[PDB]
């Protein structure tokens, strides 16, 4: 079938910008 | 007496290798306990086998006093420092230097591996810890704020990373990524030449010749005092099972449960017999990894190995 | 919370496959990537056939299949299993903006393009069956549940609503003041999402019973900026919730009855395409231009 | 409300209404244009 | 070496047009003061102008608190002279350049150990608002000084290039002019500046509290409150200068007399009863 | 003068590390000048006997 | 005033060159600081004694020529920020309470004497340092607290 | 609906105590008092410290976005024309706005003439003054916030 | 850092065995000694060890 | 009745129903600027007099300075939960963390060894977002914000390094201070002095 990408998938937090 | 210690089996002397030319001022146990280095003042590296005590290899490349001693756990390496300013990568594929880390303003008085990340850390007499990358051999950092000769490094994977004492009586916790100092005890009225870090308690003892004291990580906390060893002690070594071993400039070797702070053995041994009274005096002392021997590397030019006394206890108190 | 990089370009459009194990992505890059859903949510394909932008994704109720169009003027149709491209329509003489297959059987499609067309197809012919021609560029269509109605959404503002049976207009419905880039149909069938430029979402009674005014509910606070991008719009399956797409940043939801904000979630970069609800899970993902995707719990 | 007003990097979901809604109180007079405005550096707030 | 991401720049020196194309030079230029080498930053600000370079590095505009171009100041937009006088303040820093360099590395390791995001070591010795800077602060941009320098040719009279000359073709300052002889370290430090002495002499001019000389009276007048103020607004605010018992007003003049217990409390008061004084939209003047 | 290193003694204190200051306010007080007197100082009088 | 700061410039450059040979000579500092205590230039003389503690903070007599010098010119809160800041860095030297309470006592702020008294005895020092405390309350007649 | 007389605060730093006007808003003072009765501020700290300004205290969030009421989230003003924020160790309730009143309350430390447009008072502290001060010397930071914890362990409704 | 080629060798040496000493008479001195004569000891060194030379 | 002395104050706190301005202790009166940092007590212990100690660090670098710090702490039994090594998994965490921090700083030496190998590639060209601090109708044009495109300048590859990097500067002082937690002195007698 058609190839495993570059794409990895992890963990992370957002972070509200101020304001 | 408050706390009941462990008992443990007093030690005793098995065999006196002999050899060397000079002082031998490092020791260190390969990690599959077939053979042991020991560096000296000669200026000479002897690879020396474990079992029979024969004499395996004489290495030779250094200009001056071989100080500190360390064979690498990961790679098939051993490094090495001197008086010399040269700090050495000898290949023993090959038994040959291929990479010495120049960069040091004076002698290196010793030299420890982080044992995940493949680092070397040194000590030198100019007031400053380099931390040198294997690989790249290039400085990583220049780790400054002692005022004075900087005696004793360890390393470790968590926080903080590296111990240092030294001779301006305070030491000094690095965080590696930083860089920069993050605590600062200066109990000591005198020189602290030996830190030793327990293999499974998350506690480290420092030795200075007025008294030797046990601390907390990571911030230091001070637990216990344990004295009774007033000499100039050079080296701390601590067995898993929680024996503790001092071995000082005149030659006076304590054996402490690191629990109680109990001292159940002290042992003075005796010198080569050419040499002279006062020259006795232990500079190094290190477990194998069968933790069931004692190599200690002594200044009248010998190695003193030391086993168990396997009988039934009388001795306890 | 789950960060999906690796898309080189803009994402503009995203899908849970139907049973919720896998999901797609697609925009600016051409490359439509599948990824899982559970676990290190890996990737598992490349699909290579588009030569422009992928505008939209969409699954068909079983999931086998994936309908991509395209500003290539190609409609692509690919075996989810195997990676294949099954077909290439090639009907229209500008750029795909959208497209949506049939909630029931069978294989049709539909779709809206800038050449002022909007063309039904069938899977098994290559030609297109039936072509009303609207004045102005459509940005988005869907079919209604009952497969019979084209529902468009173009420049024009109005909402227009065709019948496949008459060949002719049928009701139209104003209100929307600017371009409705994006339309979505409950699950129930009963309601449509609206998205335009005019920074309102609205729903839209689709019913045949309909009362003359069909506006039921009108909800606020979206931005639409100066890159005049097709902002998407979707319900949750239960119908209780609503997303749409904002370039000002936030992933919004709002609660269909009370009318508020539920999550107003911070941390993209750049102006956020299309937001897709989990099928069976509270899980929601949020597409957008900062080329990554953000995929979290809700409560 | 139970969202800290000093804070980033935030690991889970927070609703509406656990995020936006006011910080109480009244403001100090002792802050100045540039002080008050939610800067990241010395003269602004870049992203 | 300093590297940073972004500079430190006020709105009229960025330009009028948001949307701005900037290119950033690592290392490109030693700092006009401090000699480090700085990442410069050089932008368009609007369709004619001098298209502009950051001058100064960012430790140096921190310490001042200035934009790294014009060195006027971020939150008013005054010379630093100005700003420091009006709030009685000096700066320590070294004049010599051993002793400059000394002092730089020194805040170097302060401002890499703390946040160091913050003017507030400096700020924090002055705080207070004065309204002498408030007053003179600009309110809006001086696009003007953007404008492009002066063509040295056309000032030869043998002005090539012709009409394309992107050069200002229009008369130069006189020389005579004490205005004329800037320096960029001079308007650092805040060292005989011309422009701020311009600023400080006219300032002082502005009308000020005269009576107190007639040190037995504690009586305030107080004129144009109309018919739409009460005596309780009037009260309360004067209750927040000190103690009082006197209120009469003449409806006439639509003037009233209000007594202190003190002519201290009295002048005290008179600080902000100057043009400041402000009641129902009402602006009122204050006399003895 | 061709130097770079010399004359900056003189312009002002040339390494002024601050006095810590904390607890007691000391801000206020502050110290009488040096008495200059340059009719019977000498370069003996300052070095001393 | 050329001579003057000739003369300053001469010295001062000996006294430089010789605290860059020789650093670790504390004695070189005070001398410096001396020299200035006499031309009364104390804002030179006070950044000298500052700079020399950052080389070597332990000597117990920088600090007390440090303090001597802000006590003689009649600046009480200088010298005050200087003991409390020698007693915190360095409690065991018992030689700077002593001086410390000693200030006080000739100023008669026998109640401020007190607090550096009762943070001294929370330390535990030498027996002598307590008999100083005892016979403090007892010179004033408080024989009740000589006893607790 | 029973009237406590002064409501006992026992704070880190020691006791103060807080009097409260019956005569003219009995219904902050109502819900003050069930507020310390029921033992909603038993661990709840002063969040927000100004040097000479004010003491904002009183949140189980500890943010300064949170508290309820016992009426419910809000309540209305009782701004009376006779209580004038008028030197320090006022006590007066924390607003967000026009008729929004919550469960925190902010202590004065200063003169302040703008506050009285937009906030209700109820309270003046009575008992150890320099208490008070002595949290008001308290290290602060950008935010305002305090290093340590400054919390109140318990509240009387005495009487 | 300049290295310790050849001609540095002996008076390299001398240096860290007078430094090594140095260390030394600091630990062994009781703390309470005159912090001084640290360079009378040092001196006996040189002279002890002029007299083995000279037997 | 008004309050006017410090007197009448007693136990303390301003009246908001007498209309008078009140200064209880003398706090609210616009102070002198006093350069003495605040007198600063923790919780329910002692004044914080540490707060000297830490001049120049910062609030979570940990020195010690209180009496209580040199008291042995009993432990009594080795193997008691707290004094177990935190960590395995958070080890090679905690080893990436320090490995990521660690290998960038060695390239950016390791990038000196070869400077010519290749002329580096840069084409970032990234847009930041800017709120201006400083607003006005005015300013911008009209706008709240303004939007830079940033783009890194193409190094000339046969440019020489530009300035000077051998000057040498006068080194800046330390750290502040560590309090030093000895013993007390212990008793030197004249007998072994003189020894």
């Amino acid at each position: 079938g058609a190839a495993g990408g570059p794409g990895i998938g992890r963990a992370a937090g957002r972070g509200i910008p101020a304001g | 007496t408050m706390p009941k210690p462990q008992w443990h089996p007093p030690w005793k002397l098995y065999r006196v290798i002999s050899g060397h030319l000079g002082w031998v001022r490092c020791i260190a146990v390969e990690p599959g306990n077939q053979w042991f280095v020991t560096g000296s003042a000669d200026r000479t590296i002897k690879i020396w086998d474990l079992a029979s005590g024969k004499l395996k290899l004489s290495l030779t490349g250094h200009i001056s006093t071989v100080r500190g001693v360390i064979v690498s756990t990961r790679s098939p390496y051993l490094f090495s420092c001197g008086e010399d300013k040269q700090v050495k990568c000898w290949d023993l594929e090959y038994n040959k230097v291929i990479r010495h880390y120049h960069g040091h303003l004076s002698a290196v008085y010793g030299l420890d591996l982080h044992p995940t990340i493949d680092v070397l850390v040194t000590c030198s007499r100019d007031s400053t810890a380099r931390i040198w990358d294997v690989r790249t051999k290039a400085s990583v950092h220049t780790l400054s704020g002692h005022t004075n000769a900087v005696a004793t490094v360890r390393c470790q994977a968590a926080e903080p990373q590296i111990i240092t004492g030294s001779h301006d009586t305070t030491i000094r916790l690095w965080d590696l990524v930083a860089g920069k100092t993050r605590v600062t005890l200066t109990n000591h009225k005198k020189s602290v030449r030996a830190v030793v870090l327990h293999p499974r308690h998350y506690t480290f003892a420092s030795g200075s010749p007025d008294n030797i004291k046990q601390w907390k990580f990571p911030d230091g906390s001070f637990i216990q005092n344990l004295s009774g060893h007033n000499a100039i002690i050079n080296t701390l070594t601590v067995n898993s099972d929680g024996v503790l071993v001092s071995g000082a400039d005149n030659g006076t070797m304590h054996l402490w449960d690191w629990r109680t702070g109990y001292n159940f053995q002290r042992v003075h041994a005796a010198v080569q017999p050419g040499s002279l009274d006062s020259e006795s005096g232990i500079f190094a002392c290190a477990f194998d990894q069968s933790e069931s021997r004692l190599l200690t590397a002594e200044a009248d030019k010998t190695i003193k190995v030391y086993r168990e006394d396997d009988t039934a206890t009388e001795e306890t108190h | 919370i789950m960060l999906l990089s690796g898309h080189e370009g803009e994402v503009y459009c995203c899908k849970f496959h139907p049973n919720g194990s896998t999901l797609a992505s697609a925009g600016f890059d051409r490359l439509i990537l599948l990824w899982n859903v559970y676990g290190d949510c890996d990737n598992y394909a490349t699909l290579k056939g588009h030569s422009g932008a992928v505008m939209e994704l969409h699954y068909n109720t079983d999931g086998s299949m994936l309908f991509s169009a395209s500003t290539d003027k190609t409609v692509a149709v690919w075996d989810s299993e195997t990676g294949e491209r099954v077909k290439r329509l090639k009907g229209h003489t500008s750029f795909v903006n959208s497209c949506y297959p049939a909630r029931r059987g069978p294989q049709l499609v539909c779709t809206g393009s800038d050449d002022g067309t909007v063309k039904l197809w069938d899977i098994r012919k290559k030609a297109a069956i039936q072509t009303f021609q609207n004045t102005y560029q459509v940005l988005a269509v869907t079919f209604n549940d009952t497969s019979d109605q084209i529902i468009s959404g173009g420049i024009d503002n109005d909402i227009k609503v065709w019948d496949l049976r008459q060949n002719k207009l049928t009701y139209t419905m104003r209100g929307h003041a600017d371009s409705v880039t994006g339309l979505s149909l409950s699950s129930e069938g009963s309601y449509l999402l609206s998205n335009a430029m005019d920074n309102t979402v609205r729903v839209w009674d689709v019913r045949p019973f309909a009362p003359k005014e069909r506006c039921v509910k009108i909800f606020q606070g979206n931005v639409h900026n100066f890159e005049k991008n097709l902002l998407r719009c979707s319900w949750s399956p239960d119908g209780s919730k609503i997303a749409a797409g904002s370039a000002d940043r936030f992933v919004y939801v709002w609660d269909t009855t009370s009318r508020r904000i539920l999550y107003k979630l911070p941390g993209h970069a750049g102006s956020i395409n299309e937001v897709a609800f989990h099928p069976d899970e509270p899980i929601i993902i949020s597409a957008s231009s900062d080329k990554r995707l953000y995929m979290g719990e809700i409560q | 409300v139970h969202l800290d007003p000093a804070v980033k990097e935030v690991q889970y979901n927070p609703t509406y209404e656990t995020m936006f809604a006011p910080e109480f109180g009244p403001e100090n007079p002792f802050r100045t244009q540039q002080m008050a405005a939610p800067r990241n550096m010395l003269s602004g707030y870049a992203e | 070496w300093e590297d940073a991401d972004f500079p430190i720049l006020c709105q009229t020196c960025l330009g009028e047009n948001p949307y701005i194309r900037m290119t950033k030079e690592k290392y490109g230029k030693e700092c006009k003061i401090c000699a480090r080498p700085f990442t410069v930053f050089r932008w368009c600000p609007g369709v004619r102008m001098r298209f502009k370079k950051t001058e100064v590095c960012q430790t140096c505009s921190k310490l001042k608190n200035v934009c790294q171009t014009c060195l006027l100041d971020l939150e008013y937009g005054l010379p630093i002279q100005v700003r420091d006088a009006g709030l009685s303040f000096k700066d320590d820093m070294p004049k010599s350049d051993v002793n400059k360099e000394y002092y730089t590395q020194n805040m170097e390791r302060e401002i890499s150990n703390s946040d160091g995001t913050r003017p507030v070591g400096m700020l924090g010795k002055a705080t207070s608002t004065s309204d002498m800077l408030l007053k003179l602060a600009r309110t809006t941009p001086y696009y003007k000084r953007n404008r492009p320098h002066i063509c040295s040719f056309w000032v030869k009279g043998e002005c090539k290039r012709g009409e394309e000359c992107p050069y200002r073709h229009e008369k130069p300052t006189d020389p005579d002019d004490p205005l004329a002889d800037q320096n960029i370290k001079d308007r650092y430090y805040g060292i005989n500046d011309p422009v701020a002495d311009k600023l400080l002499k006219r300032a002082s001019t502005m009308p000020r509290l005269d009576p107190p000389e007639d040190k037995t009276i504690t009586t305030l007048y107080v004129g144009g409150l109309g018919d739409t103020i009460t005596e309780t607004d009037l009260r309360n605010h004067f209750y927040q200068f000190g103690e009082i018992r006197t209120i009469t007003v003449v409806q006439r003049q639509q003037c009233a007399f209000i007594q202190f217990a003190t002519r201290q409390a009295a002048e005290v008061a008179a600080e902000k009863s100057f043009n400041k004084l402000i009641v129902n939209g009402r602006r009122l003047n204050v006399k003895w | 003068r061709k130097r770079k290193r010399g004359v900056d003694y003189n312009a002002e204190i040339p390494f002024e590390k601050k006095p810590a200051l904390g607890f007691y306010d000391t801000s206020e007080e502050n110290y009488q000048a040096l008495d200059a007197d340059f009719r019977k100082l000498r370069q003996q009088d300052l070095d001393g006997e | 005033e050329e001579e003057l700061n000739d003369y300053k410039l001469r010295k001062r450059k000996t006294f430089e060159d010789n605290i860059r040979k020789n650093r670790t000579v504390i004695s070189n500092w005070i001398k410096y600081a001396q020299w200035e205590e006499s031309l009364k230039e104390i804002q030179r003389a006070r950044s000298i004694y500052e700079r020399a503690l950052d080389v070597d903070y332990r000597n117990i007599t920088l600090w007390l020529k440090y303090a001597e010098m802000e006590m003689k010119n009649r600046q009480v809160n200088h010298a005050r920020n200087i003991w409390d800041r020698a007693i915190t860095t360095l409690p065991r030297v018992n030689q700077f309470w002593y001086k410390y309470t000693y200030m006080e006592e000739m100023l008669g702020n026998v109640a401020g004497a007190r607090q550096v008294f009762e943070r001294w005895m929370e330390w535990q020092p030498e027996e002598q340092a307590w008999h100083s405390y005892i016979n403090f309350e007892l010179r004033y007649k408080e024989v009740d607290r000589a006893r607790t | 609906s029973w009237q406590p007389p002064n409501v006992y605060l026992e704070t880190s730093m020691g006791i103060i105590v807080l009097e409260l006007y019956w005569k003219h808003a009995p219904k902050t003072c109502k819900n003050f008092a069930e507020l310390a009765r029921r033992g909603y501020y038993n661990g709840t700290k002063f969040h927000r410290i100004i040097k000479d300004f004010m003491i904002q205290g009183g949140d189980p969030t500890g943010t300064g976005r949170g508290g309820a009421s016992i009426y419910g989230k809000q309540f209305e003003d009782e701004l009376h024309p006779d209580l004038k924020f008028t030197g320090a160790g006022i006590l007066a309730m924390a607003n967000a706005g026009p008729d929004t009143n919550g469960s925190q309350f902010f202590v004065t430390l200063a003169p302040t003439q703008w506050l009285d447009g937009k906030h209700t008072i109820f309270g003046r502290v009575c008992q150890g003054i320099g208490m008070v001060n002595r949290v008001g010397m308290v290290e602060t930071n950008s935010q305002d916030r305090p290093v340590d914890d400054v919390k109140i362990i318990k509240a009387y409704p005495s009487g | 850092a300049k290295t310790v080629t050849k001609q540095r060798v002996e008076s390299h040496f001398d240096l860290e065995l007078r430094a090594a000493v140095m260390h030394d008479i600091l630990d062994m001195m009781p703390e309470g000694i005159k912090q001084n004569k640290a360079r009378t000891i040092l001196q006996h060194l040189s002279e002890a060890w002029r007299c083995w030379k000279a037997n | 009745w008004i309050p006017r002395l410090l007197e009448d104050f007693g136990d303390g706190g301003a009246f908001p129903e007498i209309h008078v301005a009140q200064y209880p202790l003398d706090m609210g009166r616009k102070k002198k600027m006093s350069n003495a940092l605040a007198i600063q007590v923790d919780s329910e212990g002692k004044i914080k007099y540490d707060a000297i100690a830490r001049q120049g660090q910062s609030k979570d670098k940990v020195i010690y300075s209180k009496y209580t710090d040199l008291v042995p702490k009993e432990v009594m039994n080795a193997d008691d939960p707290d004094l177990q090594r935190p960590d395995e998994e958070a080890i090679k965490e905690i080893t990436e963390k320090t490995r990521v921090a660690l290998e960038k700083s060695v390239s950016q030496k390791v990038a000196a060894a070869m400077p010519v190998r290749a002329a580096d590639k840069l084409a970032p060209a990234q847009y930041i977002r800017y709120t201006p601090s400083q607003q006005g109708v005015a300013f911008n044009s009209g706008a709240k914000q303004r939007v830079i495109r940033m783009v890194e300048m193409q190094k000339d590859p046969m440019e020489p390094p530009r300035f000077k990097i051998n000057k040498k500067i006068p080194r800046g002082p330390p750290s502040p201070p560590a309090p030093v937690m000895h013993s007390p002195s212990r008793k030197m007698t004249v007998k072994e002095q003189q020894e």
